[PDB]
RNA sequence: AUAUUGGCGAGAGACCGAUAGCGAACAAGUACAGUGAUGGAAAGAUGAAAAGAACUUUGAAAAGAGAGUGAAAAAGUACGUGAAAUUGUUGAAAGGGAAGGGCAUUUGAUCAGA
RNA sequence: GUCGAAUUUGGGUAUAGGGGCGAAAGACUAAUCGAACCAUCUAGUAGCUGGUUCCUGCCGAAGUUUCCCUCAGGAUAGCAG
RNA sequence: AGAACUGGCGAUGCGGGAUGAACCGAACGUAGAGUUAAGGUGCCGGAAUACACGCUCAUCAGACACCACAAAAGGUGUUAG
RNA sequence: GCCCUGAAAAUGGAUGGCGCUCAAGCGUGUUACCUAUACUCUACCGUCAGGGUUGAUAUGAUGCCCUGACGAGUAGGCAGGCGUGGAGGUCAGUGACGAAGCCUAGACCGUAAGGUCGGGUCGAACGGCCUCUAGUGCAGAUCUUGGUGGUAGUAGCAAAUAUUCAAAUGAGAACUUUGAAGACUGAAGUGGGGAAAGGUUCCACGUCAACAGCAGUUGGACGUGGGUUAGUCGAUCCUAAGA
RNA sequence: GUGAACAGCCUCUAGUUGAUAGAAUAAUGUAGAUAAGGGAAGUCGGCAAAAUAGAUCCGUAACUUCGGGAUAAGGAUUGGC
RNA sequence: AGAACUGGUACGGACAAGGGGAAUCUGACUGUCUAAUUAAAACAUAGCAUUGCGAUGGUCAGAAAGUGAUGUUGACGCAAU
RNA sequence: CUAUCUAGCGAAACCACAGCCAAGGGAACGGGCUUGGCAGAAUCAGCGGGGAAAGAAGACCCUGUUGAGCUUGACUCUAGU
RNA sequence: GCGUUGGAUUGUUCACCCACUAAUAGGGAACGUGAGCUGGGUUUAGACCGUCGUGAGACAGGUUAGUUUUACCCUACUGAU
RNA sequence: UUGGCGGAAAGGCCUUGGGUGCUUGCUGGCGAAUUGCAAUGUCAUUUUGCGUGGGGAUAAAUCAUUUGUAUACGACUUAGA
């Protein structure tokens, strides 16, 4: 409960969340971004596109020097990516959403992602060796994803 | 201080950017000045590079000392055949250039020039040009009044032409078409030649002449990103040198505090538009000539394509340019060849050049036979026939 | 009669209030480091009471969504409050090689006073 | 480079800090050596470097005199409150 | 680099000298009005492409002190003696 | 006198720029005009100075009021105030009908330090005034402790020849198991044992949150257990340098 | 097994197949190589690299402490049957 | 060890495996050291020379000792250069 | 084999604020200031001009009434003899 | 505008000579240019000599040996979206 | 509505005929007030959206696959009913 700021009808919404996933919070968040405001069977079919290469996430702000492709065009970029792990974990969150309207009893063909964010867990703590007999920090940068998808209406 | 020792720069400034080319087919930035006592003709022609050979032909040089000897030369062949008038285009001048005032195209255009409307020709309806050439419905009177307009105006005349690639060995199947500007006097019978010409080929020999000078206009052959060195042709460094040697080792002094634009660096190389002048169109080879690579001191009735094909493009089997040297470019590539800007008489242009041999041994080896006949001569019978 | 940063037992304070106060409010001279002499931390707080979430549902599962307990779950043992740095989403606005600021006013948003 | 003897090496053993050990480089003596490490004296001293935490109001300087083992410091007079 | 007298800067903003510790003007509570300083008034830029008498044409013209340079020697260039 | 020659330096550049030629240049003269925190007048704040007013309802005589002048400032001095922890007194002060804290381009007061109010959050204490007291105010100290960024999904995860097919298991297999194949160590081994050291890492079963810088169903991991059998092998005994 | 050989190289028994992978094949690198003609002109300097190399036979200088120098130098041969 | 035959005159066919010579400076040599920038011509060395000392002694330890090293020694020795 | 692109994993140095120039003046070599030139989102691979780039309170030099290693008929002592 | 060289000796800058050439001009750019190289020199610590110093040690005197680190950021530049 | 001219950025200029409105060229009739003594006292043109009618047209590009005249990645060049 306490999901970060919306502003649709609960009444015609599901609600899903994920915390402490061990997936790129960076990825985590682009692969959100992508499917921000979209139709739930638009964006899941465009999640498997993404997991089979076909079309690819636009990396709009975590993209410092990665890579370029034409996959972004359709998106307007030219930086984007496939990050299978943000990918998969927000497949499991957008089912599990998908389901949690069925149990509620919504129309599952006007189920839009109304909401999705992505924030940072605490970082789990592992050591790296480097020259000269010196350690440094090797963390990984987990995620807390929620989404909510609702009822399009007018 | 000073560069203690003076060598000249290395490479040429006015070739800059080394960028890629925006084209494949590289634009004809000068046509020859019109003189406008002439007849109506093509100051250029579209070809496609196929290949080198090599040539004997005596040298005509009074002074020199192969004076009536003679001379091995290597020679480039382009594929030439005839362009398809298809439109004509009226350039008006203004204080700020010259600017297209209206192009009228012809009513019927071919498959291969529609193609290059279409960046994907198999599943589109084919719908170019369909609602144009309703504009020869009746009595053309739209079609007439353009080019009226063009009459009225347009101070520079320029037809579109395009290629007949289904008539080279080429894959593409995708015609290429270019503006070549229009010479000879009466820029109202300029229109009148290219509304004549509408739908019509034109063929290289009634543009290019043996013994002609001609300036070759290509996109260079691509080598992709590439260091100073072989870029530039800088000094190698020394083997010690610490992070590698094919480089620039200064790149600057500390001021100006940049690095200045005219320093050696690393980038693309090739793909680059050149326009190479004074290249001598040594045949005009036609197709359905048998013995095109003949000559009348060899008689072998042979073509002009190499035992196994041309390497990497085929067989010519139509009009072909042969010219001295070397062109821009590389085999398969869309090549402009145009008129000479000037009228150069310099003893190296206006040599009449009879040609006594044209090599046809193949060019994927060590060739040894110029034809299957002569191979069958000297090789007799073998287990497998012959 | 005098001394007493040790021991045992007591009573207190204009002392400190978890980075403070002894190093240690807690399984602290502990965990851990060093061959060794020695060095030596961090670490308190759900709630009145576990009433610590039966049961349903999606998920391989972790968990989610419900349901429920509770005064409160904006208290769920990753637990009182829950700042800032930093971050996500939404909303608003601006943006030709920084941004920020001063005086004045336009515009938009917002608001007290009679 | 050297590779059958001034050889290489395990274990045991002895030598301990102004001490040892040195086919000698001030080398080595537990990543520490032109004097090891540990704790204490010790919050060592510093004319030298850095920092020194709220507001407003009023007044408002000196780099000059003499003396100093003094010349990056102080005393003294002057200027200031 | 070192002295004398004064005025400054340091310790001081403000208008001017494009810019600048020290020059010019003027020293400062918060505001309003008027007038000015030094400096300016083609446009940047507020303010006369003002008025008046002359001089100068530079194939490196000249254009405000401090201040951001130029000399000897020359020229039927031109002007006045 | 003006102009010209004399008159040569290094990135492209400077009457400030543009540009200006009976000038917008030079010399000179006359007016008009522009504008500084300066001058003049006025208001307000404060400071200083000189005064008036204890004759009553009159509580602020450190008060009220009148008059004039002044106001730059580092180092520094002094004064009047703001705020914090604790203490004596008082308001029979506030408070579970919500104290403190925190958030709040919402409001008010003060030149300011600050003070006050509304809304949200929250849960048990706290404040005004008169005094007392100090471990009492932070932006800096390569400050201390803790936390967090940009760098950045970046550098990189490239020595030791090398992997491949299928099946099984499993939610999930490049990495587990089995089979097949291809290879390597090539007996001075990547084999079989031991000494020092480690200490259960051995083995079985279960099992993947963390760890194995990818993965993982596997493991020297995690959880639970099992396991080391001596008259003859060692120690034990002897002496060595030595203690 | 080859070979003088515990060298290198290949194999048997035994063991392992463990090093994050997939796709491309730009520059510049790291590691390994080749190069016409010239042959140290490079560079402080032949640094680096190249050339030589096993065995058999022939031949072997100055100098010498008579022991060496010496594999001096310089040549020839080598398979299979 | 030799002969005939044989072949794209190849044949230590991979692997493995000295470049050589004429000289100069310097240290005789083998050996040793600056672990982690110096391997050397530096140190050592055999050889040579000098010095002290006959034990109630030379040289050197220890705070002191009824204490030690050389010394289980004795000048062909020990100690110091 | 990297670099490159991808899946997974994922640091560090450094960081007043930042990042286009020319001249000017200025602590006499500006990213900011003045006057000009100019100036269009977001970017990828390279690169070594610049950031008087980073690394370290300059090891050279000087100063300190700060040391230490070493030496000597420095001053003052001392074990031993 | 355009070019202004190849070498012997030397770390050398400089110099000098050989030689070609149209000519072998002078200079700047942090005495341009070391996260471009190299490291011969200078300029740590090893060592030798000469002179000097009683000595430790000194020497614009000679000699030999002596670790050359980091870019992935911003800009600039080269290319590329 | 007729015809013509205008391409430098024409996008406008001229012209024909009829219709229709106004005419302040001249002479009358009626209206206006209270916006309260002023308050721009709203009269312009810039885009966009929606609705009502009417006319008109009936595609491409990208991804994915493919090519190699291209290429680090993007990009480029090709092919595919
Ligand atoms: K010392
Ligand atoms: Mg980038
Ligand atoms: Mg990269
Ligand atoms: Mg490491
Ligand atoms: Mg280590
Ligand atoms: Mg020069
Ligand atoms: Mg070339
Ligand atoms: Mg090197
Ligand atoms: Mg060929
Ligand atoms: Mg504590
Ligand atoms: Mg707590
Ligand atoms: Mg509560
Ligand atoms: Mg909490
Ligand atoms: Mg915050
Ligand atoms: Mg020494
Ligand atoms: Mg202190
Ligand atoms: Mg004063
Ligand atoms: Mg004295
Ligand atoms: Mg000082
Ligand atoms: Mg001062
Ligand atoms: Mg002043
Ligand atoms: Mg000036
Ligand atoms: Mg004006
Ligand atoms: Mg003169
Ligand atoms: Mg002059
Ligand atoms: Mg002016
Ligand atoms: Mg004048
Ligand atoms: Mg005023
Ligand atoms: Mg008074
Ligand atoms: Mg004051
Ligand atoms: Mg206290
Ligand atoms: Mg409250
Ligand atoms: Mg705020
Ligand atoms: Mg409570
Ligand atoms: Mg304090
Ligand atoms: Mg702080
Ligand atoms: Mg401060
Ligand atoms: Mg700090
Ligand atoms: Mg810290
Ligand atoms: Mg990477
Ligand atoms: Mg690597
Ligand atoms: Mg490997
Ligand atoms: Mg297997
Ligand atoms: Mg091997
Ligand atoms: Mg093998
Ligand atoms: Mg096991
Ligand atoms: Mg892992
Ligand atoms: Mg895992
Ligand atoms: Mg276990
Ligand atoms: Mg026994
Ligand atoms: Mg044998
Ligand atoms: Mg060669
Ligand atoms: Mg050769
Ligand atoms: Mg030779
Ligand atoms: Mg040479
Ligand atoms: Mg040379
Ligand atoms: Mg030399
Ligand atoms: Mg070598
Ligand atoms: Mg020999
Ligand atoms: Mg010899
Ligand atoms: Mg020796
Ligand atoms: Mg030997
Ligand atoms: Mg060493
Ligand atoms: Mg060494
Ligand atoms: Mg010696
Ligand atoms: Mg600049
Ligand atoms: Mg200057
Ligand atoms: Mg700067
Ligand atoms: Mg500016
Ligand atoms: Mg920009
Ligand atoms: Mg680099
Ligand atoms: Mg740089
Ligand atoms: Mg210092
Ligand atoms: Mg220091
Ligand atoms: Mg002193
Ligand atoms: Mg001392
Ligand atoms: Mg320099
Ligand atoms: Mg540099
Ligand atoms: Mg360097
Ligand atoms: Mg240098
Ligand atoms: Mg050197
Ligand atoms: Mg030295
Ligand atoms: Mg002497
Ligand atoms: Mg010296």
């Amino acid at each position: 409960a306490r999901y970060g700021a919306t502003s649709t009808n609960p009444a015609k919404s599901a609600s899903a969340r994920g915390s402490y996933l061990r997936v790129s919070f960076k990825n985590t968040r682009e692969t959100a971004q992508a499917i921000n405001g979209w139709e739930l069977t638009k964006a899941q079919k465009y999640l498997e596109q993404v997991l089979d290469h076909q079309r690819a996430i636009p990396f709009r702000r975590f993209n410092s020097s990665i890579g370029r492709t034409a996959q972004g065009k359709e998106f307007g970029v030219t930086k984007a990516r496939w990050p299978a792990k943000s990918v998969k974990f927000v497949q499991g969150l957008l089912q599990n959403a998908a389901a949690n309207a069925e149990a509620k009893g919504l129309d599952a063909t006007k189920l839009y992602v109304s909401h999705i964010q992505v924030n940072q867990a605490p970082k789990q703590r592992r050591r790296t060796y480097r020259a000269h007999g010196r350690i440094n920090k090797y963390e990984s940068s987990p995620s807390h994803i929620e989404l909510v998808v609702t009822e399009k209406e007018e | 201080s000073h560069r203690k020792y003076e060598a000249p720069r290395h490479g040429h400034l006015g070739f800059l950017p080394r960028k890629r080319a925006a084209s494949i087919r590289a634009r004809v930035k000068a046509f020859p000045k019109d003189d406008r006592s002439k007849p109506v003709a093509l100051t250029s022609f579209l070809g496609y590079k196929a290949g080198m050979t090599t040539i004997v032909r005596d040298l005509d040089r009074p002074g020199s000392k192969f004076h009536k000897r003679e001379v091995v030369e290597a020679v480039t062949v382009v594929d030439t055949p005839p362009v398809v008038v298809v439109g004509v285009v009226g350039y008006v001048e203004t204080p700020r250039g010259l600017r297209s005032l209206t192009t009228v195209w012809a009513e019927h255009l071919s498959d291969e020039v529609k193609r290059r409307f279409y960046k994907n020709w198999y599943k589109s309806k084919k719908k170019a040009f369909t609602k144009y050439s309703a504009k020869y419905a009746q009595d053309g009177a739209g079609i007439e009044r353009e080019l009226a307009r063009i009459k009225k105006y347009a101070s520079v005349v320029r037809v579109l032409v395009h290629t007949q690639i289904r008539k080279t060995p080429l894959a593409q199947k995708k015609a290429h078409l270019a503006e070549i500007q229009l010479n000879g006097g009466s820029i109202s019978e300029k229109v009148d030649w290219a509304r004549e010409h509408f739908e019509k080929t034109v063929a290289v020999d009634s543009v290019f002449e043996q013994n002609e000078m001609i300036d070759a206009i290509a996109v260079t052959k691509g080598h992709g990103f590439e260091g100073v060195t072989h870029r530039w042709g800088t000094k190698k460094l020394p083997r010690k040198t610490h992070r590698g040697l094919r480089k620039v080792a200064c790149i600057g002094a500390w001021h100006p505090a940049h690095v200045m634009w005219s320093v050696a660096r690393a980038g693309q190389r090739g793909y680059h538009s050149r326009t190479s002048i004074n290249h001598k169109i040594y045949r005009v080879g036609k197709g359905d000539d048998e013995a095109n690579g003949a000559t009348s001191f060899d008689r072998t009735k042979k073509t002009i394509t190499p035992m196994g094909g041309f390497v990497h493009y085929g067989e010519i089997k139509n009009d072909f340019i042969m010219v001295k040297g070397c062109i821009p470019g590389n085999r398969k590539r869309i090549v402009t060849l145009r008129k000479s800007l000037y009228t150069n008489t310099s003893r190296k242009a206006l040599e009449e050049v009879s040609l006594k041999w044209i090599d046809t041994a193949s060019k994927f080896g060590k060739g040894r036979f110029q034809t299957p006949a002569e191979k069958h001569a000297f090789m007799g019978t073998l287990k497998k026939d012959l």
